[PDB]
């Protein structure tokens, strides 16, 4: 395949890795989720433009819509976590175990 | 020596002891998503290599 | 087979719609009536089994087992109603319901035409037994006993399920007639060796085979009296019946796959009989005796001769009657003195003479006095084993001696000597207890007159 | 139509019934003060429903026929023998206190249900909020253990957090020597044994914990012994109170819906009273438990659900 | 893993094709229907027991509705099940017929000419 | 006997009872008619009767 | 003579946060009765 | 939460699942998952407290990660074939990614860590929903793409699920975590038979949903969430504990109960495909689930634990709310084995 496609898939892998390996802040993980969506948008757009699937030009917009909903959902939960602990740290949410 | 000790030891007591050890190993997680998510990364890497390279 | 089955089911609502003070009377009367009707399955054609329908059939192997089940139910009701007097009406009805469901599952298991139905009913017997043990058991130890009884049994029976569905995939059927007529030899391969083991180990753990027997002292000692009666008289015989059925698809592999089980059963015969000599608990002694007897049955089934199969059938029936009688005898004294220790109450012959007679007769049939059917079965098995190898007589001979020893030891310890001075609450024997003993004993003695009925299909 | 989500959806609301004299009122005071007469008078003047103080058999008053049941099937505690032998090693004291807290919780649920369903106000004698004065008195007199206090606090922490406190808290103030005077002149041979330290402990708990605490979310009206026979004057004092202080002005229809779903369903109210904390005073063994439950179910109207006991004359059981 | 989903000319959500009407309907005393009615009766009794009503007496209209609903649904369940087994057998026979080179008829021997191995029991 | 509403009182809800019994009866007659139609259509398709 | 039923010491085996308590899970405490933890004094 | 809002959110959860189930386009299936998650997060926090907040946060993080992976698999599949129809995946790498995404959505081992925590953190009603309705969509998607999936990865995750469900359930005293580990093991059973017969997957799912609904409704009726709190129910509602005892034995898979039918059907189907070994392991391992079910039945129905004095007051009150389908669910959870050949109607 083309060099450009490889780079976008690498971006997805890096953002996925970033999401998986947490640090202290939740907001950083939320950002990683957004990054994954951004790379998915770019990849699907490149594939759609290249093959000239005309009707599929609308699916990246739908992708963005749902990405926004997910982002909004993530920020709500962060507001509630911060209100509980005064901090958005992952370590605070250890009340429930396996 | 046989009924009360060794026949007890080999079949039922060994089973109880092993399952008790494995339950303690499996269920004693600290509830930190950092640790759980880190394992998910390990699992994802393993599948796409020792399962995805094999077809 | 429907004529026997529907009335048994009927027993269920008959006891649920009975007045609070008539449950025992009603259940006992109609249980006895069902037993009488069942008595009619003993007429056997000869060349082949009676096939009532596609689903059920009766054999000469099967007929004795069914009559023993149906006869054991009213005896269990007589034995239960004493220690259950303080219980509420609903819980008494629940206990009787457990016993009825157990009888229903047992009758169906013995007569099912195919193995999958046999497996399902043979496994369904676990639930009422477990509930009886763990809910009505007197001691704290009953919970542990229930777990041991369940897990030992399932660890054997699940590989059997896998083996059975595999066998139906390769053969096309699990119907016992088709299984018999289309039998083909089992090659000597690792696959066939593990198929043999998966077909045999469930019935081995039901018997129980020596070394896989640890669940039985727990479960038989911690159970209420009726639970113990049905566990020793009938539930041990599921293993023997299933093995006798299943060993038709296992030839010629059995010729050498039987060696370790024969070694275990003979040496463990000696072992459990010796254990009975140093036992402080009286129920524990009767349980281990059952183990010793079932080891003999395992040997008989493994050597696969007509004389050994006849002896195994006779010994299964005789053991079922004798072991139930011994458990009931021990329970009467336990009811008196509220302890299972054998040296607590001594010299009981001075206080209870007719019960001492029942004790003597039960101890005499336990050591297989001629011409009782206990000795008929034991002698036939011993002869078949002698033909199998002349050196088995040494083990068989040793076992006969140790059995006489512990049987008469139990009799002498509980009935003879002088009475313990302190215990003064030993009341005269009730009519209920004497009638229970007689209803155990009279059938056994009657069976000697017509030995062929309990002999089986080979006869 | 039983009240539930469907009733709240189509129509039914609480705020359209609240009409300025809803005003949950509680009239507290030490032992043998005249708080009961004042409470009845306030209720009759303002037109509110009166609730006599919850006793050992309050729950019996609300179920079956309102007749009380035997003490072994209901309560299993004795107020008389708490006066006779308060230190008895059968745990009668804390058993009584815990049963009385449960009874007051049930009565608070009943009163809130009345108010939220009919709009009419209620008057209570004591509450789950003032119940602890007796607990502290018993504990300071060596009548109950530290563990009983901890268990009490657990049950209270998980039960009392669900309800709205009263609008008005009326405290009838009578000094302890007057209390002892009234006690001796009453005649009850058991109440005679009440020491002065016990009444002093009740009064100290009242005045140092209950009133300062309720004064933060409720408005408090204190009255001495003599100025408490004037029911007209107390009612005038209540009619000119500006209830702008507690959580009641922060209540709209949805919080009222949650509260009204909770105050009916008495089993949900009483849920946390029987938490598996094994104090010897309140733990009952399996055999006694079984015996007493079997005996309860043989009471003439208790074997089945209310409308299904034909022994009590119920009809059309087959068709219900 | 999905054997009958892709079969040709199959309507998406019928539950009962028209071809099913060429099959004999289950009798109304079919023991499987009687068992479904018994299931409905047990549901009625457990209903009475949970609400602390007399178990065999309390709601007879309710118990009748339980039994009737179970029998009603079970009738159609049995129709669909018998129809699906009829489809299986139809397809299997047609496939065996159209592929004779996979299901050959070989001449069978009498036991007098088959040499079987003998294994003595001793 | 009982103190307050006891919503099902001495008489049963005749609306609910009537609706339940009507539902059962309608289901049974629908089932009988369905089975008759099934038998007739099956006999017609295979030429039995 | 009566059947044995569990008592307080038997019942308390099932009262911990976990069966089979180890040295680490010994300091685990069972969750609150209602599922409500006390609020933290994390003063903003 | 306003009742109308709660109804709208439950309807949005169900409509997202139905969108996953009726769609032919991969984008619409992804949208169904997104809509389901969006409406599902508030239902977990309906009763607000820090534990419910933490549970909803862990749930959102897990499910959104799964969603991103699922979308990436769809896009790789499109890259290697201009296809949007959900049939059989064209690319092996896309299929691995898709399988792992759906396993994360289901909570299969080694992605099982979230299920016990989230289940413990929420109420019994939300737990009922999470453990019954939230399984339909990924299982339907897996049933559609079953031919494409690699058996080695699927069966590995299924065997891990059974083992880990048993071991983790052995250590619990909280009833919600017991139910969660039970669910993990059941999911392992459902997915082990998927590459062979999707009808057996559907049958297992139906019976599991029936038994789980019965158990959760019995736990709500006797408002208990710990073992010791459920030990009291005998002294107030003995019928409830007897019914729970029988339902527990059915879950264990013991014959002649219904719970045994799915296990029996799955083992048989596997033997047909020459797979004796996997099933022997699966049954012998389900013995662990049976053990901790039996322990709960010991503490709850077969013996009588000590009680409290305040229970006498509860003796005087009937349950305010009654569950309409609880009686039917118990009967279908226990007494349905004689109707086994009716599974042919599922294919
Ligand atoms: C062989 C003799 C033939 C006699 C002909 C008539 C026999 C009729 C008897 C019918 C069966 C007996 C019923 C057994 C239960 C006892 C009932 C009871 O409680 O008694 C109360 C009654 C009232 O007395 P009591 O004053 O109130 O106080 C009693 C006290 O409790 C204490 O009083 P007690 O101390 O006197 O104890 C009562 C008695 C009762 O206790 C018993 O043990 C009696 C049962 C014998 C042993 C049972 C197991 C051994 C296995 C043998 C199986 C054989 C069964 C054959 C078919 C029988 C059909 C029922 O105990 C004994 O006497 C000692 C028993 C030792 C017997 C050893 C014999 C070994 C085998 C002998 C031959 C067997 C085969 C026959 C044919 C052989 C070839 C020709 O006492 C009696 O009536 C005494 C019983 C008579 C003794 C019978 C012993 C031999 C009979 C064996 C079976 C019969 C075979 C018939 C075929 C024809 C030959
Ligand atoms: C097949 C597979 C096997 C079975 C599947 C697995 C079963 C699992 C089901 C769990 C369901 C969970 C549940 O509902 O409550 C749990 C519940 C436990 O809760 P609980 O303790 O009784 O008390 C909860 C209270 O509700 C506490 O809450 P509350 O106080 O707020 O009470 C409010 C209550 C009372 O409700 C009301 O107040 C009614 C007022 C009406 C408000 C009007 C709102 C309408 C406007 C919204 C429109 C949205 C349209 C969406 C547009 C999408 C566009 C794409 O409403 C509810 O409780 C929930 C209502 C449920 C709605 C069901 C309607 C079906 C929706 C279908 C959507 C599909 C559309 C087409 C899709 C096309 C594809 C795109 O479980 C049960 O009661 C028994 C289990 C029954 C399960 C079903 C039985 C098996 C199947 C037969
Ligand atoms: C395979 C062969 C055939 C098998 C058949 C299938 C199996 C049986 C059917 C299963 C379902 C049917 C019954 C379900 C509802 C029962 C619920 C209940 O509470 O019952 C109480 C109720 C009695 O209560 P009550 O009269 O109101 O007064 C009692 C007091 O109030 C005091 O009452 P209480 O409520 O205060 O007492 C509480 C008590 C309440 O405890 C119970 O009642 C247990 C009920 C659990 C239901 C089981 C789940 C569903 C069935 C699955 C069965 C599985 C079978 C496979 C193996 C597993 C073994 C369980 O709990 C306890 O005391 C704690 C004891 C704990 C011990 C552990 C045992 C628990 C599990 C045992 C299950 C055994 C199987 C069921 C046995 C029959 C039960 C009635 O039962 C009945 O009176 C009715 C029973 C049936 C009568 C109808 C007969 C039909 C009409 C007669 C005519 C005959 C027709 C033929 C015509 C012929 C031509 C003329
Ligand atoms: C406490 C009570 C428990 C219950 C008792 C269970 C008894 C199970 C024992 C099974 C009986 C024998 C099993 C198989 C028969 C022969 C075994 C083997 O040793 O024989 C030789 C096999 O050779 C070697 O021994 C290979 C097997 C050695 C590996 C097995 C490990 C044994 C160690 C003991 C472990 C204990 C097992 C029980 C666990 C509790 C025969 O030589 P060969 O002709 O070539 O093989 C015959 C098979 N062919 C025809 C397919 C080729
Ligand atoms: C524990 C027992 C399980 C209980 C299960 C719930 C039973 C009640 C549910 C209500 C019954 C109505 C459901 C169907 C009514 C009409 C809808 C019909 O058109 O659906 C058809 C399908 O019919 C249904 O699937 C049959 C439902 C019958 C379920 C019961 C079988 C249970 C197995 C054995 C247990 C015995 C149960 C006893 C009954 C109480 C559509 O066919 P199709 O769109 O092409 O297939 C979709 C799936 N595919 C493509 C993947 C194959
Ligand atoms: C690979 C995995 C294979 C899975 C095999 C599972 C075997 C099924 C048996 C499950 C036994 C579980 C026992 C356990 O976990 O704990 C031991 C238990 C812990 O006590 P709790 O009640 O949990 O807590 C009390 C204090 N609060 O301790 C005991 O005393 C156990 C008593 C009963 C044990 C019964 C064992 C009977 C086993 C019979 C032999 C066959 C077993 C199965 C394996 C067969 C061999 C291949
Ligand atoms: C309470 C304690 C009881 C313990 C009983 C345990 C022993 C039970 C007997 C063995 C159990 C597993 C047997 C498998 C079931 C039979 C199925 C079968 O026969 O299929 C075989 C398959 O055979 C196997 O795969 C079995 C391998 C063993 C896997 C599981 C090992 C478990 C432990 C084995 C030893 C223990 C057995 C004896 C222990 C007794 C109890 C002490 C051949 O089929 P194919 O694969 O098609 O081969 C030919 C075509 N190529
Ligand atoms: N929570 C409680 N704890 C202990 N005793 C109580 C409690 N509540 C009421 N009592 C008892 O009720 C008795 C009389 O009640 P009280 O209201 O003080 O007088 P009155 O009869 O005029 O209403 C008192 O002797 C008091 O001990």
């Amino acid at each position: 395949m083309p060099l450009v496609y490889m780079n976008i898939i690498m971006a997805f892998a890096i953002a996925l890795a970033g999401l998986l390996m947490y640090r202290s802040h939740l907001m950083s993980s939320l950002l990683c989720l957004e990054g994954m969506m951004l790379s998915l948008f770019i990849m699907s757009t490149l594939i759609i433009l290249n093959t000239h699937f005309t009707l599929a030009n609308m699916m990246p917009i739908i992708l963005l819509v749902f990405a926004a909903c997910e982002a909004a959902l993530g920020l709500s939960l962060l507001v509630m976590v911060s209100n509980t602990y005064g901090t958005d740290y992952v370590q605070n949410l250890n009340l429930l175990q396996c | 020596l046989l009924d009360l000790i060794w026949l007890e030891t080999i079949l039922p007591k060994t089973t109880s002891f092993i399952q008790m050890k494995m339950s303690i190993m499996v269920s004693n997680q600290k509830g930190l998503i950092k640790l759980y998510f880190l394992s998910f990364l390990i699992t994802i890497m393993i599948s796409m290599t020792l399962f995805n390279y094999h077809e | 087979m429907l004529k026997i089955i529907i009335p048994t089911t009927m027993l269920l609502p008959m006891t649920w719609m009975s007045k609070h003070n008539m449950i025992w009377i009603n259940a006992t009367v109609h249980s006895l009536l069902i037993s009488l009707i069942s008595l009619s399955l003993l007429n056997q054609l000869g060349e082949n089994s009676l096939n009532f329908s596609l689903t059920f059939f009766s054999d000469s192997l099967s007929a004795p087992l069914l009559v023993l089940t149906t006869w054991l139910l009213p005896l269990m009701l007589m034995a239960s109603q004493s220690h259950l007097s303080k219980e509420t009406t609903t819980r008494k009805k629940l206990y009787i319901t457990m016993l009825i469901l157990l009888q229903l599952f047992l009758i169906m298991t013995f007569t099912a035409t195919e193995l999958i139905l046999f497996y399902i009913l043979f496994e369904a017997t676990l639930v009422p037994t477990l509930i009886i043990i763990t809910r009505w058991g007197n001691q704290t130890e009953r919970l542990n006993a229930g777990l041991y009884f369940l897990f030992y049994t399932l660890a054997g029976s699940l590989p059997l399920l896998v083996a059975l569905v595999y066998i139906q995939n390769t053969t096309g059927s699990l119907n016992f007639l088709i299984i018999h007529y289309w039998s083909h030899p089992l090659s000597n391969s690792w696959s066939n060796i593990f198929m043999w083991l998966a077909c045999i180990m469930a019935f081995m753990v039901k018997m129980p085979l020596y070394g896989l027997h640890l669940w039985l002292p727990k479960a038989h000692v911690e159970a209420p009296i009726a639970g113990s009666m049905v566990l020793a008289a009938v539930l041990l015989k599921l293993g023997g019946y299933g093995m006798m059925r299943i060993t038709t698809i296992l030839n010629p592999l059995t010729n050498y796959m039987a060696y370790p089980f024969l070694m275990l059963s003979m040496w463990g015969m000696i072992m459990t009989s010796s254990i009975c000599l140093r036992q402080t608990d009286l129920k524990s002694l009767i349980a281990y005796s059952s183990v010793s007897h079932m080891a003999l049955v395992i040997v008989a089934i493994m050597i696969q001769t007509p004389w050994s199969f006849m002896g195994a059938t006779a010994l299964m029936i005789a053991h079922g009657l004798t072991s139930s009688m011994l458990f009931c005898l021990a329970n009467t004294n336990y009811e008196r003195v509220h302890s299972r220790t054998m040296i607590l109450a001594r010299g009981l012959q001075t206080l209870l003479p007719l019960m001492a007679t029942w004790w003597l007769v039960a101890s005499l049939t336990n050591l297989a006095l001629p011409p009782s059917i206990n000795l008929i079965g034991e002698l036939f098995i011993i002869t078949a084993s002698f033909s199998w190898s002349n050196i088995t007589i040494i083990l068989m001979g040793m076992n006969m001696m140790i059995t006489a020893l512990y049987s008469l030891y139990m009799l002498i310890t509980t009935q003879r000597g002088k009475y313990t001075h302190h215990i003064n609450n030993i009341k005269p024997s009730f009519t209920r207890e004497n009638a229970l003993m007689a209803l155990h004993i009279l059938p056994l003695l009657l069976l000697t007159l017509n030995p062929k009925m309990i002999l089986g299909p080979l006869y | 139509l039983q009240y539930g989500p469907l009733a709240f959806v189509l129509g039914e609301r609480t705020t359209r019934k609240l009409t300025e004299t809803s005003k949950v009122i509680t009239v507290d005071g030490n032992i043998c003060s005249g708080k009961g007469r004042l409470a009845r008078e306030i209720a009759e003047k303002l037109g509110l429903r009166h609730f006599p103080e919850a006793g050992i058999h309050y729950a019996d008053s609300t179920t079956g026929d309102g007749k009380p049941l035997d003490v072994q099937l209901s309560g299993n505690c004795s107020l008389e023998k708490f006066y006779d032998d308060p230190k008895s090693n059968d745990g009668n004291s804390y058993r009584l206190q815990s049963w009385l807290y449960a009874s007051r919780l049930l009565q608070y649920a009943d009163a809130l249900e009345h108010l939220l369903s009919t709009g009419q106000g209620v008057v209570l004698e004591r509450s789950i909020y003032s119940d602890f004065v007796f607990l502290e008195a018993m504990y300071r007199q060596g009548f109950i253990r530290k563990q009983c206090v901890e268990h009490y606090n657990e049950v209270k922490k998980v039960t009392a957090c669900e309800y709205l406190p009263p609008h008005v808290v009326v405290y009838v103030d009578v000094p302890v020597p007057e209390i002892q005077s009234r006690i001796q002149k009453k005649g009850n041979p058991h109440e005679m044994k009440i020491t002065a330290a016990y009444l002093q402990d009740i009064e100290n708990a009242y005045k140092k914990t209950f009133l300062p605490e309720m004064s933060e979310k409720c408005e408090v009206l204190q009255y001495s012994a003599r100025e408490a026979e004037d029911a007209e004057k107390v009612v005038e004092d209540i009619e000119y109170l500006k209830c702008d202080k507690g959580p009641w002005p922060d209540q709209d229809d949805r919080t009222f819906h949650r509260l009204r779903m909770l105050v009916q369903n008495k089993l949900e109210v009483l849920n946390y009273t029987t938490i598996p904390v094994y104090l010897p005073e309140i733990t009952i063994g399996a055999h006694q438990s079984d015996r007493v439950f079997q005996k309860f179910t043989e009471l003439p109207g208790r074997k089945y659900s209310p409308g299904y006991n034909e022994d009590v004359g119920d009809k059309w059981i087959w068709l219900k | 893993m999905t054997m009958m989903s892709g079969r040709p000319g199959r309507v998406p959500l019928q539950f009962l094709p028209n071809e099913a009407r060429s099959l004999p309907p289950p009798k109304l005393t079919d023991p499987r229907l009687v068992y479904m009615g018994f299931l409905g009766y047990c549901s009625g009794l457990i209903d009475n027991a949970i609400r602390r009503r007399p178990v065999v007496s309390a709601g007879l209209h309710r118990q009748l509705l339980y039994v009737t609903s179970f029998v009603f649904f079970g009738y159609y369940l049995l129709k669909r099940q018998d129809y699906m087994y009829a489809l299986r057998d139809h397809d299997m026979f047609a496939y065996v017929k159209s592929h004779p080179e996979d299901f050959p008829e070989k001449d069978k021997k009498t036991y007098g000419e088959i040499l079987e191995e003998f294994h003595p029991v001793r | 006997k009982f103190y307050i509403r006891e919503p099902p009182h001495g008489s049963p809800d005749w609306l609910k009872v009537g609706l339940t019994l009507g539902t059962s009866v309608f289901l049974w007659i629908y089932l009988i008619k369905q089975h008759k139609e099934d038998v007739l259509e099956y006999k017609r398709r295979n030429g039995l009767e | 003579a009566r059947q044995w039923q569990p008592d307080v010491e038997w019942a308390e085996q099932f009262g911990g946060a976990v069966m089979y308590p180890t040295k680490e899970t010994a300091h685990w405490k069972p969750p609150p009765w209602n599922d409500v933890d006390p609020p933290k004094d994390t003063l903003v | 939460m306003n009742p109308i809002i709660y109804t709208t959110l439950i309807m949005t959860v169900m409509s997202g699942t139905m969108l996953v189930m009726i769609s032919s386009h991969w984008l619409l299936i992804w949208i169904g998952f997104e809509m389901n998650l969006l409406a599902m997060i508030p239902v977990l926090m309906k009763n607000f407290n820090p534990r419910a907040t933490e549970a909803a946060t862990k749930y959102f993080l897990t499910q959104a990660t799964a969603s991103m992976m699922l979308m990436m698999a769809i896009i790789i599949n499109l890259l290697y074939s201009g296809q949007w129809t959900i049939t059989k995946m064209f690319n092996p790498v896309a299929m691995t990614m898709m399988t792992m995404a759906l396993a994360m959505k289901l909570g299969l081992s080694p992605f099982h860590f979230w299920v016990p925590e989230v289940t413990q953190g929420i109420s019994l009603q939300a737990g009922l929903l999470l453990l019954t309705w939230q399984k339909l969509a990924p299982l339907s998607v897996l049933c559609q793409i079953s031919q494409s999936i690699n058996p080695n990865l699927m069966l590995t995750m299924a065997m891990l699920s059974i083992l880990i469900g048993g071991w983790g359930g052995l250590n619990q005293t909280q009833l919600r975590k017991i139910m969660a580990y039970s669910s993990i093991a059941h999911m392992g059973w459902m997915t082990a038979v998927l590459p062979y017969n999707t009808t057996m997957t559907i049958l297992n799912l139906l019976i599991y949903i029936t038994m789980t609904l019965a158990m959760f409704m019995l736990l709500i009726h006797s408002s208990a969430t710990t073992t010791l709190s459920l030990s009291h129910t005998w002294n107030k509602m003995p019928v409830i504990t007897s019914l729970m005892m029988v339902t527990l034995l059915s879950m264990g898979g013991l014959p002649p109960l219904s719970g045994f039918m799915p296990k029996w059907m799955i083992i048989q189907e596997m033997t047909k495909n020459e797979s004796i070994i996997m099933p022997t392991l699966m049954a012998m391992t389900a013995l662990l689930n049976l053990y901790f079910y039996m322990r709960l039945a010991y503490s709850s129905s077969l013996t009588m634990f000590p009680s409290t004095n305040n229970m006498k007051m509860k003796w005087q009150f009937e349950h305010t709310k009654q569950m309409k389908l609880l009686p039917t669910m118990i009967v279908l959870s226990t007494l349905v084995l004689p109707m086994t050949p009716a599974l042919s109607s599922l294919n």
